[PDB]
């Protein structure tokens, strides 16, 4: 939800969820510039996991790079039907592929297949390149990071609305099962190899 | 959401 | 006995102080949060409770421009006592306009 | 569930007997919690439960 | 078994609102408005009240 | 590639062949029961359904 | 842009709704949500009242437990202006005139002698059978008794039912009020709930009339959306829109979900404080906001008292 | 002057891949003074674009059109002359990828700078004589500004 | 025990080598169940019940 | 335990004030988890959220006997409009404000009057204590005073760690060390 | 009704949070086949599959074919078959 393309953090908020995602960092909190500078200073869910990085790689070390692949395809964030424009493959802009530089974050869904048990994500590549405590860092402020974001400004939940169908395509159902009576004898001739007759 | 009585 | 703790970051860094303030929830280091940040002098103002078994907050400020950090935390706390000092007397004016017409409508 | 189980305390000698003060009846119920007249012995009390993850304590079967 | 003093959400007194409570009912209210009437207006309130099984007639039934 | 590409070829081999010697199982590891665990850890896992 | 105090001395206001006894309701405009739920969270835990602590049983022979007892006597409001009193320090059995109060719930169930023919009412055939707490008697220590009037120490609501007795059973205890902030114990909260909401805002797009208005009032809370006739049609305008629960109905509706834009105007609070009785509802948001000035103060003397310089 | 880039684009459609973000929207838009192209993810909330619409855009690598030293660190508390004060949407991204349509020829007609301004990507193919100042990790601002007429 | 000692972790069954860890030692106020980071117990095949 | 089968150990008592309260004044009063829905599937727990919520909002008592609510008469659009009735929004969700914060919470929380049920399951530190008068360790045995088993699982999983003095003390140090004396030649 | 990402329960099941593509399709679509030891449940000693049914039916609602969902509920025969279908799961995980 918060490395969706669509978030977009005050300066207050910013500065809230990226030390609620800290605890006792030694050195001053190394903040990045806002994302969009004018109408208003507008963050994005990407630089506050980008900020929360670049504080916990350690001071000497340089921010590591990155790239793949995510958990949730380019199918499922699709709600039209797509048109082929002519000079644009799709997936050289989507949210499929997480593609951190400079230990920044500039594209991509983080899931679990880049701070879950899953191999080959973010926080195995800083197993692999900055050690154990650093590995785990990484997983304990991304915890704290996006608890206190469901808290304090998006909070989740599951109602109904979510499970529902909608009336049109809840008529399309109604037809198939009503054609699902119909199956009988037809798939029994077919199985001991009797004629129509 | 009675209308408060001390007016602006 | 004592109520603050302040913890320098490098020893000779006095821009960056966490104030560690005994006896604290959400209450007093949210509305501290929010004037803090109301200073231009304050790069980042953030708080957070150290766990819920302790009673403590963390209160990170750190400026910009060279002013040590307990300067943006006593403006941080007399604009504060100034907002509800202000809140009290439009409040107690305030319902003192409402019983002074409760009375004087059709008694 | 510990509930409500019997009405005679000092007369009965188990060696357990959990009991609930002040369990209710419950506001959705069968048409058979009342053919059998459950109400002599309620053993739960109703909650307003907000399905939220709000906390970070409210993970892997826990509340 | 008895009437909560306080309810449990928010602790509104609600232990005395349980004999009027009766009264209303017996005076042909509907629990609708027997919960109405006595200015219960949250339903964490009204859960307090209309769920409530008074356990002690029949627990005082065992007298010595 | 319009990219920095601050190594060569032969540095990047030479980073590949010091990280293949640095991953050798240094002496000490007791990798028989490494061995015993790995083929008794998911013996408890392999359900007869 | 940084906090211009008076741009803050200019916008504020308090507009108080309702108050009768055991409830308020006020805006408050231009106020933020740090303020604001630092009053409603002083309110809740921080504002001190008075409440039963320790209980000293002789004789309950009542149906009630000993235990249940003592936790069904913590949550009764005790009707003592909590800033008379002083915190107990940590260890005294028996406080003095200022930490603490008494009372004594010493009833005792007999059967009604008179007038008990053919009947199984309760009230005809037992006396002091519903220990109710307007039987707690208010036994004054030291010299309380002239600090407070006859009838000002007391029980708040004096219809609360204790206890349920038959004959031959007796409740013969013996209390100790204590004074406490409302997070240390849920029994020394001053406020039944105390809550806000911001103001909703409601702006039909496009003018609505006929049926479709009347399709919108409904879709409302009773009282947000009126329906006027202008020359023989049915315009809806809205009309006090504080009253609407903002409970999204209006986008369950295909065509009418596009004409209202049903959103929140950013810091117009409206509270809503509910006393338990204790104190009034207008002083106890008064001793909430005089909380915050003194945990405020408190931090002050602290930094007066590390740097002297 | 930093300017790295500046021409006059017109949005031409808006969301043909079906992926609808909220509060984010792509726009292919296309030059008219040259034959480029452009995909633009812009904030709806804050600054709405519709399609048929026309404008100025600007790429520069820093705010101080004198003294360019483009330090890199947002101040709120800085109020100097700059050059996002003459248009309405002020961005800040890296380059994150630079790839054309080269086959065994160095700087070929078509090629194709990569920016992501914290998420919100960009892609701007067009020429090569125009995108010389475009290198990888290049933190580059955008400039841009609606024109009716 | 203090803020930073060392206390070694087991929870029976042990199939693997991962199922007994040492965990940092912090002291908090007025408890009765030890308190296990998420991380963890999918190491100890713990299900927290 | 709600009706439904789906047990929830309790893990922290939240304080009130830290409690997303409503835009109706309730704080909760037991905070559940939406992920123990997707695996579990009890469509039941949200139905009967829905159905305690329109019964103490009206009175009511509603019921929720098997088979009675078919394809075409739905129990969600039945509570549904039961709630719609009522004022509140017809999917059962309520708009929460937060605690620790101040403002709204930008997702709409669902909200309900679960029946919970408490289950009898009910709720060992060491030192120096009584060894036993043969091989004298610390004793065990089902009782009080007695130590912690290490193991022979753990004697395993330690020497496959490597840490051969954790093994040394767990398994010398501090159990039946002691002293012997015997001639050299 | 509403989709990925504002569907809560598709962010649990894309995200890989909880669940699967299956355990929502039983949620908001059919059960689907009831498949018992490999099979389909099995007949009486009379040919009936179960007492509601004919001997020797040809509907596939006969032969455990569910096609009812959890929003809107089961009739009781296909609870019947989902029961026996979880008992066959439930006995084989307590034996083995
Ligand atoms: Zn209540």
């Amino acid at each position: 939800s918060m490395t969706t393309r669509g978030c977009f953090f005050t300066r207050e908020h910013y500065m809230e969820l990226v030390y609620r995602g800290l605890t006792d960092k030694v050195g001053r909190v190394k903040l990045l510039s806002p994302s969009i500078l004018k109408p208003f200073p507008l963050w994005t869910g990407k630089q506050v996991v980008s900020t929360l990085l670049i504080n916990i790689i350690p001071e000497d070390h340089i921010p590591l790079n990155l790239s793949g692949k995510a958990k949730i395809t380019g199918k499922a964030w699709v709600k039209e039907t797509p048109r082929s424009v002519p000079g644009f493959n799709p997936d050289s802009m989507c949210e499929s592929q997480v593609i951190i530089r400079e230990g920044e974050l500039l594209c991509g869904v983080l899931d679990k297949a880049h701070y879950g048990s899953s191999a080959y994500g973010l926080v195995h590549c800083c197993y692999e390149i900055y050690g154990g405590e650093t590995s785990g860092k990484v997983l304990t402020c991304l915890a704290r990071l996006f608890t206190a974001y469901l808290q304090l400004y998006r909070g989740f939940t599951l109602g109904v609305e979510d499970i529902l169908v909608k009336p049109k395509a809840d008529v399309k159902r109604q037809r198939i099962i009503e054609e699902s009576t119909h199956c009988g004898p037809q798939a029994v001739r077919a199985a001991l190899n009797l004629p129509e007759a | 959401g009675n209308p408060p009585v001390t007016g602006p | 006995k004592t109520a603050l703790e302040m913890v320098q970051a490098a020893g000779t860094d006095r821009h960056c102080v966490t104030f560690v303030l005994h006896e604290e929830d959400h209450t007093l280091g949210n509305s501290l949060r929010y004037m803090i940040m109301k200073n231009p002098e304050v790069e980042f103002c953030g708080y957070t409770t150290t766990h819920p078994s302790e009673s403590k907050i963390n209160l990170r400020i750190q400026t910009r421009g060279t002013l040590p950090a307990v300067e943006p935390f006593q403006r941080g706390l007399n604009e504060l006592m100034n907002v509800c000092q202000h809140v009290l007397d439009k409040f107690e004016a305030s319902i003192k306009d409402y019983k002074d017409q409760k009375a004087s409508r059709n008694e | 569930t510990m509930g409500f189980p019997l009405l005679t305390y000092q007369d009965r000698s188990d060696n357990k007997l959990y009991r609930l003060q002040t369990p209710q009846s419950p506001l959705v119920r069968p048409s058979m919690y009342d053919y059998y007249d459950m109400d002599n012995y309620p053993i739960g009390t109703n909650a307003i439960v907000a399905v939220i993850s709000y906390t970070g304590y409210d993970m892997e079967d826990a509340m | 078994m008895i009437i909560p003093v306080r309810c449990f959400t928010c602790g509104k007194i609600v232990g005395n609102k349980w004999e009027a409570y009766l009264g209303l009912l017996q005076a042909e209210y509907t629990e609708g408005d027997a919960l109405d009437a006595l200015g219960l207006k949250r339903y964490c309130c009204r859960r307090m009240l209309l769920a409530h099984v008074d356990l002690i007639e029949k627990l005082l039934n065992y007298a010595p | 590639s319009y990219e920095k590409s601050e190594l060569s070829l032969d540095r990047l081999r030479t980073l590949l062949q010091l990280k293949w010697q640095r991953s050798l199982c240094e002496p000490g590891e007791a990798v028989g029961l490494l061995a015993a665990q790995s083929i008794g850890e998911p013996s408890t896992q392999m359900t007869l359904n | 842009d940084a906090w211009d105090q008076d741009r803050f001395e200019k916008n504020f206001r308090v507009d108080v709704v309702h108050m009768d006894e055991n409830s308020l309701e006020f805006d408050m405009v231009g106020i933020d949500a740090a303020i604001a739920n630092a009053f409603r969270r002083i309110l809740l835990a921080e504002v001190p009242t008075m409440a039963v602590e320790k209980v000293l049983v002789y004789n309950n022979t009542s149906i009630v437990q000993d235990e249940i007892l003592a936790h069904r006597l913590g949550l009764i409001p005790i009707h003592a202006d909590p800033r008379l009193f002083e915190y107990r320090n940590q260890g005294d059995e028996e406080g003095t005139e200022i930490d603490t109060l008494q009372f004594r719930l010493q009833v005792r169930c007999t059967r009604n002698p008179h007038a008990a023919k053919d009947s199984s009412d309760p009230n005809e055939l037992y006396v002091n059978h519903k220990v109710y707490t307007r039987h707690m008697t208010w036994i004054p220590l030291g010299n309380q008794a002239d600090l407070f009037p006859e009838g000002t120490i007391r029980p708040v609501h004096d219809d609360i039912l204790i206890a349920q007795l038959r004959p031959g059973q007796e409740i013969d205890l013996l209390m100790h009020c204590v004074k406490g902030i409302g997070k240390d114990h849920a029994k020394f909260s001053p406020v039944a709930t105390a809550s806000y909401r911001l103001l909703p805002d409601i702006t039909l797009l496009e003018p609505v009339e006929g049926e479709a208005a009347e399709e919108l009032s409904r879709c409302f809370s009773p009282g947000v959306i009126e329906v006027q006739e202008v020359q023989g049609k049915k315009v809806a305008r809205v009309a006090n829109p504080r009253l609407d629960t903002f409970s999204r109905e209006i986008f369950r509706n295909e065509k009418l979900k596009k004409v209202v834009r049903l959103a929140r105007v950013r810091d117009h609070y409206i509270f809503s404080v509910e006393s338990t009785g204790v104190l009034p509802p207008d002083v106890l948001v008064s001793e909430a906001i005089k909380v915050l000035m003194g945990k405020c103060r408190r931090f002050l003397d602290e930094l007066d008292a590390v740097q002297m310089d | 002057a930093g300017i790295l880039f500046e021409d006059i684009f017109d949005v031409k459609d808006i969301d043909p891949e079906g992926k609808k973000f909220d509060r984010v929207s792509r726009l292919h838009c296309e030059s008219e003074s040259f034959k480029m192209d452009l995909i633009l993810d812009v904030n709806i909330q804050i600054y709405p674009v519709d399609l048929g619409d026309k404008f100025r855009l600007v790429i520069a690598s820093t705010l101080y059109e004198d003294g360019t030293l483009d330090d890199g660190e947002y101040n709120p508390t800085d109020d100097r002359p700059s050059r996002a004060d003459q248009f309405e949407y002020v961005m800040y991204g890296k380059v994150y990828r630079i790839e054309g349509d080269e086959t065994s020829t160095e700087a070929a007609t078509r090629l194709s700078a990569y920016v992501s301004y914290g998420g919100l990507l960009m892609r701007l193919q067009g020429d090569a004589n125009n995108l010389h100042g475009f290198e990888v990790d290049s933190r580059v601002y955008l400039l841009m500004k609606k024109l009716a007429f | 025990v203090k803020n930073g000692d060392i206390l070694l972790l087991n929870r029976q069954p042990t199939l693997h080598r991962p199922s007994i860890q040492a965990h940092r030692a912090r002291i908090l106020p007025e408890e009765k169940v030890l308190r296990l980071h998420y991380a963890n117990c999918k190491a100890y095949n713990a299900d927290f019940d | 335990a709600s009706r439904h089968g789906q047990k929830g150990i309790l893990s922290r008592l939240w304080p009130a004030e830290d409690m997303p309260f409503t835009e109706s004044g309730m704080v909760p009063d037991i905070l559940f988890n939406p992920h123990g829905f997707p695996s579990r599937m009890t469509i039941g727990m949200l139905i009967e959220s829905m159905a305690g919520k329109s019964a103490a909002l009206h009175g009511l008592c509603h019921d929720a006997t098997p088979f009675i609510f078919s394809e075409e008469n739905s129990a969600l659009e039945y509570f549904g409009e039961m709630l719609k009735a009522a004022g509140y929004n017809f999917y059962g969700t309520e708009r929460l404000y937060s605690g620790i914060s101040g403002l709204e919470l930008e997702a709409d929380i669902f909200i309900g009057v679960v029946y919970y049920q408490r289950l009898r399951h009910m709720v060992q530190v060491r030192t120096t204590g009584a060894r036993d008068r043969v091989t004298n360790q610390p004793i065990g045995g089902r009782n009080v005073q007695g130590g912690i088993r290490f193991g022979e699982m753990e004697r395993d999983a330690l020497l496959a760690h490597g840490t051969s003095f954790l093994l040394h003390d767990r398994l010398f140090n501090c159990s039946d060390r002691s002293v012997a004396h015997v001639c050299v030649k | 009704h509403r989709q990925f990402p504002e569907n809560s329960l598709q962010m649990m099941v894309q995200s890989g949070a909880k669940g699967s593509t299956v355990n929502t399709m039983q949620i908001s679509c059919l059960l689907g086949q009831i498949e018992l030891e490999g099979r389909r449940p099995p007949l009486m000693a009379s040919g009936k599959s179960l007492p509601c049914f004919e001997p020797y039916e040809f509907t596939p609602r006969a032969g455990g074919f569910v096609t009812g969902r959890f929003l809107t509920g089961i009739k009781p025969p296909e609870f019947f078959f989902h029961c026996m279908a979880g008992r066959e799961g439930l006995v084989d995980t307590a034996v083995k």
